[PDB]
């Protein structure tokens, strides 16, 4: 398509609406109630434009240019007097009511009302008369409300209900008494209603978190991260001032997570910000626990392992690529085991064999939302890789989208795809132990054990192929189910298998895996997708290595007397009697973490580590993505006793004194060149970002923004001398605003969004090619495997019917995304929204031993007797028992184990 | 038609002699609202342009300005040729009374440049600042060393991918410093510097001048040859006042940078802010009502006798009396007072703002006013018949460090030295600027010849021309706005910040982000206290400014100075000192 | 009002604070320091100030003998009375609900109406 | 208290020998001899201070010479820049005990509003300072607050009275702070005139 603005001529996609068309050449148009990822409604009435009929018109219409199509040969005008009156009329409309509030208000330098304010050149009142207040309602700990600044353009509700769709927000009241909220008080309980204070151009909804501890946009030292509370690797924006990390932004990626996150990713970061931190190497001496300089600490770890006989290595998905490599690099790798058990590795090697050697495309998290059909099989994709859930909200909502493009309805009106597609929708089939929280949308759930679920993938797989391994002892209406199932996906074009470590069990994944093979038979165009724990749970499968047990028998034998254990408390993957007794029985535990954990009143000795927000590191998506995440700031710049290093940093010195007895703290780059000459597998994350003599003509990437303020006073409390500023020699960025943000540098890692103008988080549009597409100059992340040239084959072990039977009590997990990831339930602010842990019993059960509902009743697991109260589940089947995973007391381990010693307290 | 529309100026007869000369595709015009022709020009054909325009019929006799100018990371290039780097010329052009600007356009690995010292020979200060800023290297250049940083510097401070703010600080640096100051005192080598005859003549002794200097001018060097009392040879050596302001200007926004626009020369002070915001309001499409410019010309007017009071007392003193000093420091007291209760500060105001002034005249000021202007002439009678009609002073001032207009035009040399050759030429009269047109004022002009005490008679009929000035301003006083009704008036006026959310909104982004000022280039020369200054500043379109360039005229009046006083004596040569009218702030910043 | 204003219109730099919130929902700022060696008296943050909280008092007399003790904090900014501005309060103009002021009761504001009302 | 430089010692002065000291140290702060040095704005401030309608004369502080041996007081009136600091620190060491040191303005202070590549953050970094004046630039009346600053810290300090006899060790007092000094009277300022006034 062809269009001409203001006498100048553009090419655009003709299937672009006129405003994203226009936002994507850089021109400017101001725009309330438009977003690229919800679409156009027309409310706001602030992106008038002139458009004209041909060529030669002198009178044009005021037209909505994001309600009105980029066609061929289109004339239009931005900057006519006409129409910036109009739109500096409509400014001055919604600053009738507005408050008086900028100063005390938590959006000022990044809101979008104050960006085309200015923009429209609106800086002259002579409304008088009284301005309209409202109530103001309790969203919960996350959110806070002021409706007075609303100027009700319609984001949220379009938002929380057609996206996220979250059922307790809405548009009440009349015609200018409009209040969006809930209808009463209490928490929004939708998983990624914190998208919001990025969705609301204004101050009404505002991160209370971030409130808490309040700084402005300039004020804030951004670094370009990766989120590290789940397998799916969210980018993010950790922004930081005065040494504590502050607000977790979302940072744009069209491959991955393009304008959302969810609630675990944009407020679990409260544990950096901990007051009992590691922050110096400790080394205990009887009670006394001395702390130690980094070369005292280097010398002396030195001299402890090298008067030692044997030394094994225990990593951690919460670690780097490179921290688990230098710490492999320590031991060796004959001495190197992971950190998680041994069904957990299994699964985990099960699901990248799948993943790599399949043949079957494994899709990145922006290409779900186009698949036809999603079968779920065993995980509960809300609680743990809640992203994943929203992107198959956007893949069942694709049939409505293809009914109205049937019509020749534009994308862009999804008002009017909204109006087609009434209730007809995508299948979704989802098997969990219980009611997932995709069951609004779903076409059918599965509520079964795992053993179940399994069989009815095998199931499944042989009603699609007949060469499946076949399933005997099927039900007739289950059957009829597996028939609708069956017709369903054999018709779909593109058939999407979505699994994942957490259900707990090889057979689900390998029924996940028949089935997909039994599609790509039929020629199909399947996409199949594991979902790991934690956040480079990939990385360590990857990078291969024994599993924890194996290093629990070989420390509690007494065959080496040298562990190191990096990133991990080991009860998340482990007993915790077994654990205290094999690291009290080994004379040298070395422990490198960042968190203060149970273990380290027994290590011997523990290194301060540095978390996501002070290190760098290479991490891997459950996509099999490497992606580099940066240090936000330096904890020694107002601290010179912080003595905080990286991960691979210490390991890597600690290996160099062993063998050469010199302190040498490496560069990344060096790590990143040693993970790729050793390890050809992960060999691909060389190219997943540039490294530290990358320049963009010369010049760094400034990680503030140029107006950083209180440069010469924020540490004159200490001293008025100011100091150095800390040199970045490990990456590309520098720690300061002495460096390139440009949005049209030739880069793809970003650390803010900021355009001149546009200081809101509509900044992103500057920085991508199209708006609502992919970022300019491509997506930071490389895949690291690709699509293989045959596959699996059909795995025969079919798993039999579950048995319920008396004291054995199988253990169904029921995650959450609030308390299941041991860095988010670490935050404080966390302990509010995350509900008490109670354990859920059948009726038939509870009615056998003689449960109510809120009783406690104590059960025993490995002789440690823990007491819980009971909610009644009825979608439960008979003969489990569940519980949360990752609770005080509670390990993520215990799914799919039974449990015994059961009685009431 | 607006005066700060964005011209071509494709109607300059100029642009018509360069297209008839060298043809209509060896350069490209670019419209800016510099108000001047800004022509893209081959870099092969420089010498012949200067030349061709040297050799018109009004020619272009003066290089008003010659610096570069880092485009790597200029986004909104739209229009201008494919460059890395450029470098401008300014040249003005007294007979048309108007001014061309080349620019020529450089690859990033072929940074060199034809040299323009043959042409113009004020243009080695210029050319040696570029390459000691930029790195631009001057092929043909006689002696191309660093101007504003030490010879022992690496890196160029003024590229885009030079950290701006101060490194860390070494004790060690300052001792290899000192070693190096301690052998250059002992083992001068004057070859380096340029200088040939390195005493061959057996009484050809060396003297240093500076670089501790008890006077208000500021720290500097000048390394005398002398043959007995006559100075044979001499190089100055600056770059001892050199505080980076054009580099902050690449770090601060729009609003922000008024300050550091006062200390550019700090007997100035409002005459220092005016330049740069008006520029900036060129850049913002502002024109600012008729009580701001009144209030502007009134503040200007009061610091320009402010600096010329400093300026005679210390020329005087410099000739060896005593007390005028003490009398015109009281003026200036009574002069401090009155600005005091204007502004709220003595020295740099800071009171200027984009579109206006920051507060209103206090209730009162008339007063005060009158006070000043009762008690100047008679003061100022006293100090001519007291020490500016002795005859040891005019003997001591008359005839020292003489040149024709020719030297003056050759070398840019602006101000009462260019009027004291009897070019009448001020920016005042001849490119009016903020409703200087409204006032009627004198230009005082010399017979030919610019001696010191003709340039300090000069400086008193502008004392007194001001005074007339600051007499119409006192009787005709509009009643109006303090600030425009433009929206990027920074900041907007404060009671509707306090009680107005629109005005709390554009406060609040002009006061943190800063004004968004669209992509431009803009330029502005006004008639300083000691000559011409002049704001040239580039809009990239963000809140900060791209480019900052800022010519001052003691540049060029020390890049005189061994023009006219070689074969002269050293006492002549602090005459000659004390008569330019030059601060080191204003030389090096 | 902690709102941050001055210390980003400061040129040098020299300003720092942190907000902090009373139980009713005030706004304050927990420390407020003021490098006065490093302060150039501009007047920029007086000018930026949308409540009229920092002004600059006509008083030359603060020659120290460290340079440290020119940091000056919050108890060393905090004066009993208005200053130069007798009668500006902020909080009357702003929208936001605090102790003896509901919404509603701010200059030129309405009384909140609910939707739940029975006027239509 | 008292500090030591040849750390925190005690007053050490015997009632004779602390006549002649006091008389000593008063000679020697009615007297005061700064150094003429130009650097920028603050010295002509200064300069300001020294004329008519100021008068630093009254205070026995009018001689400004301009060798460094005569002078005793260095008053760093303005920016220290990458190429004057040699300078500074030459004519520092040229000068003889007893010397005392004035940084006029926030550039001699910490460098000021010039956080750039040219310019030493602070006179400070290199010389010690004896008495610190904050302003941009500090008005006239402010140099002579410091003046008499800088003399009631040497009428309290016990400099050696000879080379011979004596402990050859410089005795600085440790004054109470300004800020802490005139904090019992800045806070009770309650009502300042309107700006609208003259
Ligand atoms: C204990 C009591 C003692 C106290 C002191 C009392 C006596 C003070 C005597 C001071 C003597 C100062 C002598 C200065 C001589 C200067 C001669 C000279 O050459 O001056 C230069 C000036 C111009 O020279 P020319 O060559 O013409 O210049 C052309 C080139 N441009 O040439 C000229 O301007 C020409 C005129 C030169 C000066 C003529 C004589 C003046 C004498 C001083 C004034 C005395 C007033 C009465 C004092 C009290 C008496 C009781
Ligand atoms: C008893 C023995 C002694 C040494 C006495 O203490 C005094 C000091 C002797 C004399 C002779 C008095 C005064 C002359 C003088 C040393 C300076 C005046 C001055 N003052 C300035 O400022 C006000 C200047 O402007 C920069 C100056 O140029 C000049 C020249
Ligand atoms: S609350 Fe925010 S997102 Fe919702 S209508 Fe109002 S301004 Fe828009
Ligand atoms: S939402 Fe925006 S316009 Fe409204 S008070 Fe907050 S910063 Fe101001
Ligand atoms: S889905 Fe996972 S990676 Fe994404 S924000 Fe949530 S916790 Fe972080
Ligand atoms: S007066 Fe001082 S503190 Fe205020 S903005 Fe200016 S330099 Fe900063
Ligand atoms: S003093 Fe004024 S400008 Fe500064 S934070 Fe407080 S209210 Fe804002
Ligand atoms: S502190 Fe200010 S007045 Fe003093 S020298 Fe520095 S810029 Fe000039
Ligand atoms: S953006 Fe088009 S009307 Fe809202
Ligand atoms: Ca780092």
């Amino acid at each position: 398509a062809t269009i001409h603005v203001d006498g100048k001529e553009y090419e655009v996609n003709g299937a672009d609406n006129l405003l994203e068309a226009c936002l994507s050449l850089g021109l400017d148009i101001p725009y309330f109630c438009w977003h690229p990822a919800l679409g156009s409604v027309g409310a706001c009435r602030q992106c008038a434009v002139k458009q004209y009929q041909n060529a030669e018109d002198t009178r044009g219409r005021l037209v909505m240019s994001c309600m009105t199509p980029a066609s061929d040969g289109t004339f239009i005008s931005i900057d006519d007097e006409e129409a910036k009156q109009f739109r500096e009329s409509v400014v001055e409309w919604l600053m009738t009511n507005h408050p008086h509030d900028c100063p005390v208000c938590e959006e000022g330098g990044n809101c979008h009302l104050q960006d085309m304010t200015v923009m429209t050149g609106h800086s002259f009142r002579r409304y008088r008369f009284t301005k309209r207040t409202h109530r103001n309602q309790d969203l919960g700990p996350f959110i806070s409300h002021e409706m007075n600044r609303c100027i009700a353009c319609y984001r949220c509700v379009r938002y929380y209900k057609d996206y996220a769709g979250g059922t307790d927000l809405g548009v009440y009241g009349a015609h200018d008494n409009v209040y969006f909220g809930r209808p009463e008080d209490g928490t929004l309980e939708s998983e990624f209603s914190g998208n919001l204070v990025e969705i609301c151009p204004t101050g009404v909804f505002t991160d209370k978190t971030h409130s808490e501890r309040y700084n402005r946009k300039w004020d804030m030292q951004f670094a370009p991260s990766i989120c590290q509370q789940c397998s799916i690797g969210c980018n993010i924006s950790p922004g930081e001032r005065y040494g504590e990390l502050r607000r977790i932004e979302n940072r744009y990626n069209g491959t991955v997570n393009h304008y959302f996150l969810c609630d675990r990713g944009r407020f679990g970061y409260g544990y950096v910000n901990l007051k009992d931190r590691p922050r110096q190497p400790v080394q205990r001496r009887g009670d006394d626990f001395i702390t130690l300089n980094a070369e005292q600490a280097m010398q002396g770890a030195a001299d402890i392992l090298r008067q030692s006989k044997k030394v094994i290595g225990i990593g951690s998905p919460r670690a780097s690529v490179e921290s688990n490599f230098a710490l492999r690099e320590l031991v060796g790798e004959e001495n190197f085991y992971t950190g998680i058990a041994h069904g957990e590795q299994e699964r985990l090697q099960l699901a990248l064999k799948v993943l790599r050697e399949g043949g079957i495309y494994t899709p990145a998290l922006r290409e779900i939302e186009s698949y036809d059909a999603v079968l779920v099989l065993g995980e509960d994709v809300t609680q743990t890789g809640a992203r994943v859930a929203l992107a198959v909200r956007q893949a069942v909502k694709g049939k409505a989208r293809e009914m109205a493009a049937a019509q020749k309805v534009a994308d862009w009106q999804i008002a009017a795809i909204l109006n087609i597609g009434q209730r007809a929708k995508h299948p979704l089939f989802v098997t969990n132990v219980d009611d997932t929280r995709l069951d609004d949308i779903a076409a059918w759930t599965y509520r079964a054990p795992v053993e179940d679920q399994a069989r009815l993938g095998f199931a499944i797989a042989h009603a699609l192929d007949n060469s499946a391994p076949a399933v005997d002892g099927i039900e007739p209406e289950l059957q009829s189910k597996i028939d609708v199932i069956v017709q369903a996906l054999a018709g779909a074009k593109k058939p999407l298998i979505i699994s994942g470590t957490n259900a707990g069990s090889l057979e689900v994944i390998q029924a996940a895996a028949n089935v997909a093979k039994a599609l790509k038979g039929r020629g199909a165009d399947v996409g199949i997708t594991m979902i790991a724990r934690s956040v480079n749970s990939m990385g360590l499968g990857i990078m291969g290595g024994g599993s924890l047990e194996e290093a629990l028998t070989e420390l509690e034998t007494g065959r080496a007397d040298a562990v190191v254990v990096l990133e991990n408390d080991l009860h998340r993957h482990a007993s915790a009697t077994r654990v205290n007794a094999a690291l009290a029985k080994a004379p040298l535990v070395m422990v490198v973490d960042h968190q203060r954990t149970a273990i380290m009143e027994n290590a011997h000795l523990v290194l301060s580590a540095a978390s996501f927000a002070e290190s760098d590191g290479t991490v891997i998506n459950n996509e099999g993505r490497a992606q580099r995440f940066f240090q936000v700031y330096d904890p020694a710049y107002y601290d010179s006793k912080t003595v905080m290093l990286e991960s691979w940093r210490w390991l890597h010195s600690l290996h160099s004194t062993l063998l050469s007895r010199e302190v040498d703290w490496t560069q990344l780059d060096h790590v990143i060149d040693a993970v790729v000459a050793k390890i050809p597998e992960l060999a691909g994350i060389k190219d997943a970002a540039p490294d530290a003599t990358f320049r963009i003509r010369g010049q760094k990437l400034a990680r503030e923004p140029h107006r950083y303020s209180g440069r010469t006073a924020m540490r004159a409390n200490i001293s008025v001398h100011e100091p150095r500023q800390p040199q970045d020699i490990d990456t590309m960025f520098t720690f300061s605003m002495e460096g390139n943000n440009q949005p049209t540098a030739h880069r793809s890692q970003v650390p803010f969004a900021w355009a001149p103008g546009w200081n809101s988080p509509q900044a992103w549009n500057k920085f991508q090619d199209e708006v609502g597409g992919k970022l300019r100059f491509g997506d930071p992340g490389v895949r690291l495997f690709e699509t293989s040239e045959n596959g699996l084959d059909y795995f025969t072990s079919v798993p039999a019917r579950f048995q319920p039977q008396d004291g054995k009590w199988r253990i169904a997990p029921y995650y959450h995304l609030f308390g299941s990831d041991e860095l988010s339930q670490r935050a404080p602010v966390f302990q509010s929204r995350m509900p008490q842990p109670y354990i859920k019993l059948n009726p038939a059960d509870a009615a056998k031993l003689g449960v109510n509902a809120g009783t406690r009743v104590s059960f025993s697991y490995d002789g440690n007797t823990v007491t819980l109260p009971v909610e009644i589940a009825e979608g439960l089947t008979a003969g489990q028992v569940g519980l949360p995973m990752g609770m005080s007391g509670i390990a993520p381990v215990l799914a799919g184990a039974h449990l015994e010693d059961l009685k009431e307290a | 038609e607006p005066a700060w529309q964005t011209r071509d100026h494709l109607d300059d007869p100029v642009i018509g002699e360069l297209r008839n000369r060298f043809g209509p595709d060896a350069f490209t015009v670019q419209a800016t609202r510099t108000g001047v022709p800004v022509v893209w020009i081959k870099r092969e054909q420089l010498l012949e342009v200067g030349d061709f325009l040297k050799k018109l019929p009004k020619p272009y006799v003066m290089l008003f300005d010659l610096h570069g100018m880092d485009e790597r990371l200029r986004t909104h290039r739209e229009g201008l040729p494919a460059a890395d780097f450029s470098v401008f010329y300014h040249l003005i052009s007294i007979d048309r009374n108007r001014d061309i600007m080349l620019k020529v356009a450089l690859a990033e690995n072929d940074l060199h440049v034809p040299t323009f010292t043959k042409l113009f020979p004020n243009a080695n200060w210029y050319e040696r600042e570029t390459w000691d800023l930029f790195g631009i290297t001057f092929d043909g250049h006689p002696n191309l060393r660093r101007i504003m940083m030490p010879q022992t510097w690496k890196g160029h401070p003024l590229r885009k991918d030079y950290p701006a703010r101060a490194t860390e600080f070494s004790p060690f640096e300052l001792t290899k410093a000192k070693q190096d100051l301690e052998m250059e005192a002992l083992t001068f080598k004057p070859e380096e510097w340029g200088m040939k005859r390195g005493t061959e003549n057996e009484d050809f002794m060396f003297l240093n001048l500076g670089p501790n200097h008890p006077s208000a001018h500021g720290a500097f060097r000048i390394v005398l040859q002398l043959d007995g009392e006559e100075i044979v040879d001499c190089v100055p050596d600056i770059g001892y006042h050199h505080r980076g302001a054009e580099k902050m200007g690449e770090r601060q926004s729009w609003h922000s940078y008024i300050p550091y626009t006062d200390r550019i020369e700090y007997l100035g002070g409002c005459v220092n802010e005016m330049p740069y915001v008006l520029a900036v309001e060129k850049l913002a499409g502002i024109t600012v009502p008729d009580r701001v410019n009144v209030i502007r010309v009134m503040l200007s007017e009061l610091f320009r006798i402010n600096s010329h009071l400093l300026y005679i007392s210390t020329f005087i003193q410099d000739v060896g009396a005593m007390t005028p000093v003490f009398f015109a420091f009281t003026d200036r007291q009574k002069i401090y007072d009155l600005v005091e209760a204007i502004t709220g500060f003595r020295m740099h105001p800071a009171w200027f703002r984009i579109g206006g002034v920051a507060h209103d005249l206090p209730r009162g000021w008339d007063r005060l006013l009158r006070e000043f202007l009762d008690w100047m002439p008679k003061r100022l009678a006293s100090y001519e018949k007291a020490a500016l009609q002795n005859t040891i002073l005019k003997g001591r001032s008359q005839g020292v460090a003489a040149y024709g207009a020719k030297e003056a035009l050759e070398w840019g040399t602006t101000g009462a030295g260019l009027r004291a050759t009897g070019i009448d030429f001020d920016v005042r009269k001849a490119r009016p600027y903020s409703g200087y047109e409204n006032f009627d004022f004198e230009i005082p002009v010399g017979g030919g010849v610019s001696d010191c005490y003709t340039r300090v008679m000069l400086k008193v009929e502008e004392l007194r021309q001001s005074l007339r000035i600051l007499e119409q301003c006192l009787n005709n006083m509009p009643e109006g706005p303090f600030k425009a009704d433009h929206p990027l008036t920074t900041p907007p006026p404060k009671e509707r910040t306090l009680q107005h959310i629109e005005t709390l909104i554009t406060h609040f982004l002009q006061v943190s982000w800063g004004p968004v000022m669209p992509a431009n280039e803009s330029f502005q020369m006004i008639e300083a206290t000691k000559g011409i200054n002049s704001y040239y500043l580039t809009s990239d379109g963000s809140t900060m400014s791209y480019r900052t360039r800022i010519r001052t005229p003691s540049y060029a009046h020390l890049q005189q100075i061994p023009a006219a006083i070689r074969g002269s004596l050293v006492s002549d040569l602090i005459v000659y000192l004390g008569s330019i009218d030059f601060v080191m702030s204003d030389v090096d910043r | 009002v902690a709102c941050n204003l001055c210390a980003v219109a400061c040129p040098v730099g020299c300003i720092s604070l942190q907000k902090a919130e009373t139980k009713d929902g005030r706004w304050y700022p927990e420390f407020f320091r003021i490098n006065f060696s490093r302060c150039i008296f501009c007047g920029l943050c007086e000018e930026a100030c949308p409540t009229t909280a920092i002004q600059l008092t006509p008083d030359f007399e603060m020659g120290e003998y460290k340079r440290q003790d020119l940091v000056y904090e919050k108890e060393d900014l905090l004066i009993s009375g208005p200053g130069k501005y007798p009668e500006y309060n902020f909080y009357r103009m702003a929208g936001m609900a605090i102790d003896g002021k509901d919404k509603g009761e701010a200059e030129n504001e309405a009384k909140p109406i609910d939707v739940k009302s029975l006027l239509p | 208290d008292y500090t030591l430089t040849r750390e925190i010692v005690t007053d050490p002065l015997n009632v004779f020998m602390g006549k002649l000291n006091d008389m000593v140290n008063w000679g020697r702060k009615n007297s005061i001899w700064p150094y003429n040095f130009g650097l920028s704005c603050c010295y002509v401030e200064m300069v300001t201070s020294f004329t008519a309608v100021h008068d630093v004369a009254r205070f026995g502080a009018e001689v400004l010479r301009a060798s460094p041996r005569q002078a005793d007081l260095m008053v760093v009136a303005g920016t220290c820049f990458t190429k004057m600091a040699p300078v500074i620190q030459r004519l520092y060491d040229q000068m003889l005990e007893p010397k005392w040191v004035i940084s006029m303005g926030a550039c001699a202070n910490s460098g000021g509003m010039y956080d750039i590549y040219s310019v030493v953050q602070g006179v400070d970094k290199f010389i010690p300072v004896d008495v610190y004046i904050p302003g941009c630039p500090p008005r006239p009346e402010a140099y002579m607050q410091a003046l008499m600053l800088l003399q009631e810290s040497i009428g309290k300090e016990r400099r050696p009275l000879s080379w011979v006899v004596g402990d050859q060790g410089v005795y600085r007092a440790n004054m109470q702070s300004e800020r802490e000094r005139k904090r019992g009277e800045r806070i009770a300022v309650t009502n300042l005139r309107t700006p609208d006034e003259i």
